[PDB]
RNA sequence: UGGGCUACACACGUGCUACAAUGGACAAUACAAAGGGCAGCGAAACCGCGAGGUCAAGCAAAUCCCAUAAAGUUGUUCUCAGUUCGGAUUGUAGUCUGCAACUCGACUACAUGAAGCUGGAAUCGCUAGUAAUCGUAGAUCAGCAUGCUACGGUGAAUACGUUC
């Protein structure tokens, strides 16, 4: 929990300073991370949906929900219910291991790094990372990744704004 | 791992250092001398020391995302004096005086008849 | 957590080989050298070619030069 | 001529004419058929009606384009 | 003086290089012929990885130079894939000739590493020192050859026969 240890002393402080909160309930904190990877190939292909769980669990560390189509489309082949996603929702300690890993050890793997996009905000203080390849987290082995393929990391915070969430993610760490 | 880019496992490791993007067989070689390790071993069968080594050596030349920035900085510099080079790229035609009547296609891709 | 579905998942030290960084944190690589925490316990260590104290994009370390300007390559390459 | 040890080649002519109003700021435009001359830093900032063939291209020289040769600004086939 | 003859959605002819293991890379080591050289051919040495540069020996030729042939042989390595095949395209750094290599020269170094896995209908050459394959020299020429004209090294298969 050094992550979860620093926003404690270091990012609370820091923030609250800037802020001038009158309270530290008002102090922004990460919420949830929900890690998703939308499979539509999985419609002609179900294997695929299968290996991208399988790495999404290793990255991940629990096991995650396969989403399922809402409704059919014609032009993608799509029938309602049929499998073409994976999600994880990652809340506290793993979700802190996992943010500091992704900051430390993995985004530096991706290549021709120069960091994370800083407008890839909803505009109400959360904010949308879109990895382009598996390969950069450092549990998987290329070896056995079949096919390269990317995810959407949404972390969700209390922020009530893109500036109070830019703050909080840049004290964690994170590049932009 | 070397440079941030993957090399063969299986292929020697010179061999491996030249997918590096910008190493070649002479830099392969070079870098290998440089840090003491055997053109003969394996990739795979490589000491964690000998690696470390090849990383050190590797990280001052200029290689992979580096390189490729500054060959694209050049070929828009080019583009945008407007240079005779410059109006070729565009035009996805020869760039070095070669002649277009016939056997350009490397640069005006497939035939279309 | 339910019991059974989720990938086995412990506490293992990263450790950037560039700069000898250690860092703990969770993760199912399950690598089997061992090294010494400051606490007593020792985990599994996965070595690690880069990280966040070793990239140069994180630490602002400029590997090389920027590229000179026209004139600048033409004064140093003509002497003039 | 190309070689290092030979200076960059350009017109005498033209480089005196291009070194002539040098002081003055209102420099004006310079006729040339001259598409073998290279392109000095002296030359930035002046403009250049090069001879392509029929009529005379301006050209504006900039610092990116330093140790080019007036007749790539100045092209002298049309197509299309 | 400058441009064009070097254009480029395309079709045809003639060639060069390939698609690999009868091969690619690296190390050592053999064997030719026929030609050219005056302000032209330019050794030795030293400088650079190299293209080349510095000075400079011999020679108006069975004397000196161009000019060490390559394929080949013997070893090491790779190990059946778009690869250690291929080297087109492109960036950077240079060498030379020429006054001057942008349109529009050749060559070197570093880096990149496209198509191409033996080619449909059709169609061509060759009867022996031939085909195929490997290099070498000359005219034009300041510079520039995959073209042309000559030279030699290795060196096949097949011809029953004349109905079509």
């Amino acid at each position: 929990n050094r992550l979860k240890e620093k926003f404690n002393t270091e990012v609370t402080e820091n923030l609250m300073k800037k802020f001038n909160y009158s309270s530290v309930m008002e102090v922004p904190k990460i919420d949830k991370i929900v890690v998703n990877m939308g499979v539509g190939d999985a419609v002609q292909n179900s294997k695929v949906l299968d290996n991208a769980v399988e790495e999404l669990e290793l990255i991940t560390g629990q096991k995650p929900l396969v989403t399922k189509a809402k409704k059919s489309i014609a032009t993608f082949r799509l029938r309602e219910g049929m499998p073409i996603g994976a999600k994880v929702t990652l809340r506290g300690e793993r979700m802190y291991e996992f943010l500091d890993k992704l900051i430390s050890v993995s985004l530096p793997r991706v290549r021709d790094f120069q960091g994370v996009s800083k407008k890839a905000f909803d505009g109400r203080g959360n904010y949308t990372l879109g990895v382009k390849e598996q390969l950069i987290f450092p549990e998987i082995d290329y070896d056995k990744v079949s096919k390269v393929r990317g995810m959407d990391i949404v972390i969700v915070t209390t922020a009530n704004t893109d500036e109070e969430a830019r703050e909080l993610l840049a004290n964690f760490g994170m590049p932009f | 791992r070397i440079a941030g880019v993957d090399i063969p496992r299986e292929k020697r490791v010179v061999i491996s250092l030249t997918y590096i993007y910008g190493i070649g067989t002479s830099t392969a070689q070079k870098i290998l001398e440089e840090a003491n390790v055997s053109a003969d071993t394996r990739v795979k069968d490589l000491t964690d020391d000998e690696l470390g080594r090849i990383r050190e050596v590797v990280d001052g030349y200029k290689v992979e995302g580096d390189l490729r920035r500054e060959t694209n900085l050049n070929i828009k510099r080019l583009m945008e004096i407007s240079s005779y080079r410059g109006i070729r790229h565009r035009r996805g035609l020869p760039v070095r005086g070669q002649k277009t009547k016939n056997n350009a296609r490397t640069r005006k891709g497939p035939v279309k008849t | 957590m339910k019991q059974g579905i989720h990938p086995e998942y412990h506490q293992v030290i990263f450790l950037d080989t560039t700069t000898n960084f250690k860092f703990l944190s969770g993760s199912t690589k399950t690598s089997s050298e061992m090294m010494e925490w400051e606490d007593g316990k020792e985990y599994p260590v996965i070595r690690l070619d880069i990280s966040s104290d070793s990239h140069p994009f994180y630490t602002g370390r400029q590997k090389f030069a920027a590229a000179d300007g026209r004139v600048e390559r033409f004064n140093k390459k003509f002497g003039l | 001529a190309r070689s290092i040890k030979k200076g960059p080649f350009v017109d005498e002519h033209l480089m005196k004419k291009v070194e002539a109003q040098e002081g003055s700021e209102k420099k004006q435009v310079i006729k040339t058929w001259s598409r073998r001359s290279t392109i000095f830093p002296n030359f930035i900032g002046h403009t250049f009606a090069v001879y392509d063939g029929r009529k005379h291209v301006p050209v504006y020289v900039t610092e990116d384009m330093v140790g080019h040769k007036l007749g790539e600004f100045a092209p002298t086939r049309t197509f299309k």
